[PDB]
Formats: C-alpha cells, structure tokens, sequence
C-alpha cells in the first residue's frame, strides 16, 4: 500500500500499480514511466565468482548504466543518466535498505538525487525482485555532462580512509575534511549546517562507510565548487560484523588522527562518540553554541520522521528492527555534553 | 560577478535576497550571529542605523564578500 | 608505459605520460580554462610525480566494476595509467581518458 | 583595482589612508557629512561600532566605491 | 626688491640679479639657471597683424616653445618643456599680469605649474622686456609625454564658449561643466572643493576667460583621469572693453544656459552674480551648506594674500589698482547669501 | 579626400578618414589600450560624423599660432579642416597625427 518510489501511501487509483503518480513524475520527469523493467536480473548482471571477504558492502554492489527511452529504461554500456544498483548476492535486501535511507535523507531536507525501486522482469513465477535506481548528479537539465570530483583526489589523499602512514592508523578526519571544504566552497552558514548534519546523521543512521570517496565537489555555477548531493547512504546496522568494525568511516576530530589522542566521549563511561564530540566538531566548523543547541533539538524532533520512514519502507523487518535499535541508541547519546 | 552598492538599502536588499536563496531563516541568523531578530529585520530593509560590524557579520555568515574600488 | 590524453568538457586539456622514473601531467600551454581538479591548478601547468597523481588514481573504479575488468583482462595492476583506458569513456564528470 | 575587506578594521585603515592621500582633514569631513570628529576618529580606527550609514557616507566623500562579491 | 619668479622679497645677495636662488630652483631644478635669455624678441616673434578685434586677449598672445639645455633657455620648434608668453603688442604688461595672477593662485594652494618672468636680450640699451615662462604639465619628471585633453573636445562642444547655435547664446555653463567632470574623474570632496574654488576665484580676480579650453584632463593614474593644473589665469580687470563683456567666460548656473533664465543675483538689486549664486553652484556639486559657509570664510581670510601678492607684483600701479577694486567689490558680494 | 594615421604614445591606435559625406575615425580592431579621448571610447570602435569630430577639431592650435601658420601655408579655410596633419607632431599630450 506504500509507494515504491516515495514510501508514501498509495491512493486507490495507484494502489494496484504499486507506484504513485507523484513518484513516477519525480523520477522520470514524465508521468508515463514504466517502473517494470523489460529485462531480468541475470540478463545484464553477471555475477563474478569468489569476490573478496574483507571488502566493504559497497564493493559488492553491481552498477548498471540506464537511460530513459520513451518512458522505458534501457541498459547502456557507457555514460548513462541513471544508475541501477541491484542487491549483491550475499546481501539480500540491500537495495531496499539504500532506498529506505536515501528516502529518509530526502525527507530530512538534504540534497538527494531522485531515486526509487524498480523491479526486474520475472524469470519463473517467483517473487518479483526490486533494485535501487538513482539519477546521476553529473548531468544537467539537457543531460549534458557536469564536472565533479571525489574528495580523496581533491585532498590528495591516497586512501579512502586516510590509512596513509607507516601503521594502520587514519590520518584524515571529519574535522580536517570540513576545514578543507570551507576553504574551497562558499563558507555560508547554510552549507556548514548541512555538512554538520550529514556527519551527525551518518552516525545516527549507522552509515560507518561514509569515506572520502563518498564526498564530492560539483563544478556547476562557474569556477566556484559546491558540495555534491548525498549518495551511497546505506545503513550498516543490519550487518553486525561490518557495523561493529567502526563507529564511523573516519575519525571525528582532528585530535584523533594517527591514534594520537582520543575523542572526549571515548574517555567517558559510554566509551564511544557522544554529543560533546559532535559539539566539538561543530565548534571547529565555526557554528555558534546557541545554534548547535537548536540544531540538536531539531534532530530530536526528527525521530518521528526516522521511525516512520523506516517502518513504512520495504526492508525486511529484522533489518528495520536493527536500524531503529542503533538509531535510538545513538540519538540517546546526543544528550551527553 | 561584482555588484556596486548604491545605497545602504541596496546592500540590505541584496543580503536579504541572498538569505532567502540559501533557505536561512532569521532565527538561525540570530543564534549564529547574536544579532536580535528585530535588528535583523532592520538590517534587511535599511541598515543605515545598524552597526557596521553587524552588517559585516551578516554578510560573512551568508558568504558575501565586501570589496572597495576607485 | 603509454602517453595518454585527458579530455575535459570535450576539449583536450593535456596528456598524462608514464616514463622510466615517474609520471608527468602537462596542461597544454594554450589552455587557460577551468582545471580538472583543485589538486591540479592551471597555473602550475607541469605536474611530475613518482606515483600516480592522487586525482587520476581515484578516477579508476574499485568495486564490482573493477573486478569485472580484473576477470576478463587482468593485467594484475602492472600499467597504472593503463587501467583508466579500460573505462576512460565511463568516468564521472566531464573528464575522459583517451589514448593519443 | 579591487580590495577585499577582511575585517571592519581593515576598512577603516583603507579609508583613513585614502583620506590622508587626498589631503582631507577631519574638520572638512565633519562639515560635509555631519559625523562628529570624535566619531570620525573611531571610524578610521575600528568602525565595528559605527552606524553603517556613517561608513558608507564617508566612503562616497573619499571617492571609494563599495562592491559585494561571492 | 622682489623675486622675478616667486615675488618674495630679495635679500642683499640676490638683489642685483633680480632672482632668488629658491625661485630659480623652483623653475629649473638647478640653482645656476640663467633667466636672461640669449635672444631678442624680434629674433623669434614675428610681428603679426592685428586680426579683427573684440576676441579674447589671449588670442593675440604669441607663444614660444622652450627647452632647458643646461641652465640656459633655448628655443625649439618641436615638443619642448616650457612655453614662453611675451606680452602682446597691443597689451603691454600682460606677461606681468599672468605672473602676478598665477603666483597668487599658487599661493592660494591651487595646482599650478612652475612659472616666472624672463627677460629678452635687448637690442640697444633700451628698457628690458619681460615675458611669462611656464613649465608644461603634459610632461613628467623624466620629460616624457603625459596624455591630456581639453574640455571642449571632451564634452564634444564645437566652440570654447559654448556658442553652439546661431543664437550667439552660450549653451554650456560652469554648473554643467562640473557635472560633466565628476562623471569622468573621481568625485572625492577634495576634487570638488578645488574646482569650486577655481570658479569662485576666476570671478573674484576678474578672469572672465575661463573657457572650455582652459580646463584640461590629465591621464596620469592609468585610466582614471584627473583635472589638469590651473593655467591661463589672467585678470581682465585692467582692460575695460574686455572686462565688461562678461562677468565670466561661461554662464554660472545651468538655468542660464542659452539665456532661458536668469541667475538669482541678476534678479536681486545688485544686478550681477552674488554670494547666493555661488551657493547654488556648490550646492549643485554636492557640497553641504555648513561646508560652503566655511569655504566662503576661508576665501575672506585669504584676502590678505590677494592684496599682498598683487601689490608686490611687477605690474603697473594702475593695473594693480584696477584688479583690486574688482577683487574688493566682488568679495563683498559673497556676503549676500541665504 | 584625405586619410591620416592616428597614434598615441608613439604607436598607431587608429585612422582618421575623410570622404564626401563626412569623416570616420576608426580604432584598429586589435588595439585594446587606452582611449585617445573620453569622447571616443575604445568600445565603440567606429566613429562617423559629417563634420570633424569635436575632439580632432580641438587639437588644432588657434589665435596667434593659427595666424602665423595660415599666413604662410594656404589651406582651405574650412573645407580642408585637416590643418592637423601639418601640426600633427606639435600636439599637446601624447597624440600624433601622421600622414599615411
């Protein structure tokens, strides 16, 4: 009864279709879009053997390049306008996870490309398999290429996680990264709040793989760069090994680089990142203390949206149960200054 | 992209226009800058009687740079 | 061990070469437009380095997309400027990696 | 021919330098503009606490254009 | 007694020479300049017939181009560094008139090129004849050409007095000239005050010949032009046929352009320009009233300089007296304001 | 009728032409330096006029200097308004009027 694009309830006229007219409009730019793909999974997604074992979940996700031919999707081999991310073979339901999270991000007001869930043509009367589709952000209105760059390259960092030393420690942090960003984009307060909330919400939602290749710079309005939209936002809470590996992808504070110093929350009885650690991050960004208090109050008010969006999503419940456990836990830690 | 300020009202009108395109409400500016909302509504229409430091502060928190030429 | 060309917004910006000692990126002397990265300013024009420049190294894919080419072709990462050419027409942005 | 104002103090020193290079004294500015000499001295030291209209008035008298960029 | 360059009193040393070393330095930059020219007047100045009449007295003035070879003045026909101005045949003592006026303008703080009086080589034991010499302002320290341009061509006016129709009426005014100037130079208050004082002193001293070609634009600071220094300031008061032609070369206020309207001073019982007229001029250039009240007071206190400079000048006593009623009469009219 | 070169600071910035309908001052399409007069902006490039442009007329000397020059050199008192060519090298400022 919920929309496979917007996760909003369907309206009788749309219930049988499974997609609201609002969602089909938002994705394609046309209301006559066919979200039922005309190809099966195995027709274009060829599974390679063995893969790896120590890779992050994103490294197992296949990517297909899609284009919109007269309201119908068609797989191209080079330069598409859409990207289709099916669930990896070993992580069933990941596409519904990315769709759930990125819908929440969009509902919380972040800059998110239009996205949704498309289904593969069935093979033999099995349950329909749905995959995650998203519009590419390095294209403009006429589908013309827009230049972009990932942060690992801009910061001249050789590793997604900053493991650039003679040990196993990380030498780039979210604080250090934010200081780099304000040096090269427009320093307005609206940008600083958004970036601060991206970091707090990656922690709250369990995205411990927001590394330097998941930040981007878009060269749209002339030579001045802008922060790229949210992407690759998945909650790792349903997967306990990958989740218990790290609290976030990067150290939160600059004092933590190289394992030289611990975040204040690590010395507390909670032993993880807490609210005072995120206050110190905001302080370094130049956010006023009065503002951060209000910023924290807003985040508390948004758990209503967080509960709702995940509960009306298409993930498996034991996965939804996992995300809300992590969220409620870390949202509780924000109160400790 | 350079615009010469003609009158103080001109600067106040541009800054308020900039503020709205960034989606920033007045309460956020009060919390960040410490300038009262009443003084902010003042600045965004005619900042003639507003301290220069506040106008300069609001321009910075909005990403606006001030220049002088001859 | 190739001399490969880089393309931004469809126009040649310069070319990236691999010699004996290391790599060298050359903004063409007549180019006075936007730079392909903030790590690579137009003003410096010349860019030598022992290892692959952190920009171009990050332009190469890494996940399921890299294991596809590592399954058919599989040069065991012997040609550092020579893994970008397998997808030089599949890069994000307005950048292209094209030989000669 | 454009100078980015870094601080309010940076503006006062630039204007005061322009004033001195033109040979205008404080009493001439008080008569033309109406801002008192004691406030003009504060304007050229740190105009953080001076009404923005007073700073804009003085800059026009000195032939200084005030622009905004991003 | 007084210096032929600076008009300041000479000391015992320099009395017989007629020139102070401090003035010889101002003119040439060297203390051993020879201001006794090594050529006669008829050597270079041809005696030209008097063409018509009732023009400007400057339209009869010869001009010679001089260069400084060592401490000696030398006549060239190509681009030089000095301009020598003899007294016209029909107007004796005009060179001493420009020197007195120009020295005064220099003492009143205006931008004036260095200048002085030089003597022609005599023919046979006759009265020494003096001419006005002045350094060109379109030269820098190295003597390299600086670009400039006169106002009539800048404003695209085909006559220096603005008689641009067959009314014979004047169609450009000092109010309109200043409005054109601030449009193309930097409008700092220092520039406006100097310009406003130039026009008031042209009226005070009897310079009814400040036409559009006695204004200039200098292009020194790259693109930004600046108003040229003061030049061609002479008092017409000694010469009545020319002095009662006009109170000024151009109409004062834009309302008088083409004769459509009269200045308020002409409607008053004084019948000429008065203090109110110059308030309306400055009050059109943006000068605040309290500043204009002060500017008038500074002109009153400078009357000590005007008396002193002219009385110690090298003009005939009848000429000095003519200029000083013009000054004293018009300086009083500055009081009739508000 | 007549065609003459215009040069500022010793370098030619344009050309002044005279025909039957009038005069035409022209900046060289490759000159992007300072304008010879605020009446003749560099951005406009072409300048037509039936009578001589007021700038050019005003560079000619008058009074005693116009009399000494015209008593010995008979130019057409008005039809040929190019007395500037004869005086071209003795002009005020950094401008010269030189024949082709």
């Amino acid at each position: 009864a919920n929309c496979r694009i917007l996760l909003t309830p369907l309206n009788e006229r749309d219930e049988q279709r499974g997609y609201s007219t609002q969602g089909l409009k938002r994705l394609s730019g046309t209301a006559k879009l066919n979200p039922r793909l005309g190809f099966t999974r195995t027709q274009f997604v060829q599974e390679l053997p063995r893969q790896q074992k120590g890779m992050s979940i994103s490294g197992y996700q296949p990517k297909l390049q899609l284009v919109l031919d007269e309201g119908e999707f068609r797989v191209v081999d080079h330069q598409g306008n859409f990207i289709l991310k099916p669930s990896p073979a070993d992580f069933p339901g990941l596409a519904e996870n990315e769709h759930a999270t990125m819908t929440l991000m969009s509902r919380l007001g972040f800059d998110v490309p239009v996205h949704g869930l498309l289904s593969f043509a069935p093979q033999s009367e099995e349950e329909l398999e749905y995959a995650f589709v998203i519009r590419r952000y390095d294209r403009d209105n006429k589908g013309l290429p827009v230049h972009q760059e990932q942060l690992d390259g801009a910061m001249q960092i050789t590793d997604k996680y900053g493991k650039t030393g003679n040990d196993n420690e990380q030498y780039v942090s979210y604080e250090t990264l934010a200081r780099f960003l304000v040096a090269h984009v427009n320093d307005n307060i609206a940008f600083k709040i958004d970036l601060f909330r991206r970091i707090v919400y990656a922690w709250l939602l369990g995205n411990n793989d927001m590394h330097l290749r998941n930040f981007g710079l878009v060269y749209s309005d002339g030579l001045t760069p802008a922060l790229a939209p949210v992407y690759q936002f998945v909650s790792v809470a349903p997967y306990p090994e990958y989740f218990y590996s790290n609290y976030l992808a990067l150290p939160l504070l600059t004092r933590e680089e190289g394992g030289r110093e611990l975040a204040p929350g690590f010395h507390s009885d909670y032993g993880e990142y807490i609210g005072q650690d995120f206050l110190l991050l905001g302080e370094s960004m130049g956010l006023a203390p009065r503002l951060l208090e209000k910023l924290f109050q807003d985040i508390r008010k948004e758990n209503a949206i967080v509960m709702e969006t995940y509960e009306q999503s298409f993930m498996t419940q034991d996965h939804i149960q996992a995300v809300l456990q992590c969220y409620r836990h870390r949202l509780g830690l924000l109160h400790h200054h | 992209p350079l615009l010469t300020i003609e009158t103080p009202r001109h600067l106040g009108e541009q800054l308020n226009a900039r503020r709205k395109e960034l989606g920033i409400d007045l309460y956020t500016l009060e919390l960040q800058t410490g300038i009262s909302t009443s003084t902010l509504k003042r600045l965004f229409k005619d900042p003639e009687q507003v301290k220069f430091g506040s106008v300069f502060a609001v321009a910075n928190v909005l990403g606006v740079k001030l220049c002088i030429g001859e | 061990h190739r001399r490969v060309k880089v393309l931004l917004y469809g126009q040649v910006v310069g070319e990236l070469s691999q010699n004996d000692s290391g790599f060298l990126f050359q903004y063409a002397h007549d180019y006075h437009g936007p730079a392909i990265s903030i790590s690579l300013p137009v003003a410096q024009r010349q860019f030598p380095s022992e290892t692959l420049h952190p920009y171009f190294a990050s332009l190469a894919p890494e996940g399921w997309l890299r294991q596809r080419y590592s399954q058919i072709q599989h040069r065991d990462e012997n040609d550092l400027l020579g893994m970008l050419i397998d997808n030089g027409k599949n890069l994000l942005g307005a950048i292209q990696i094209l030989p000669w």
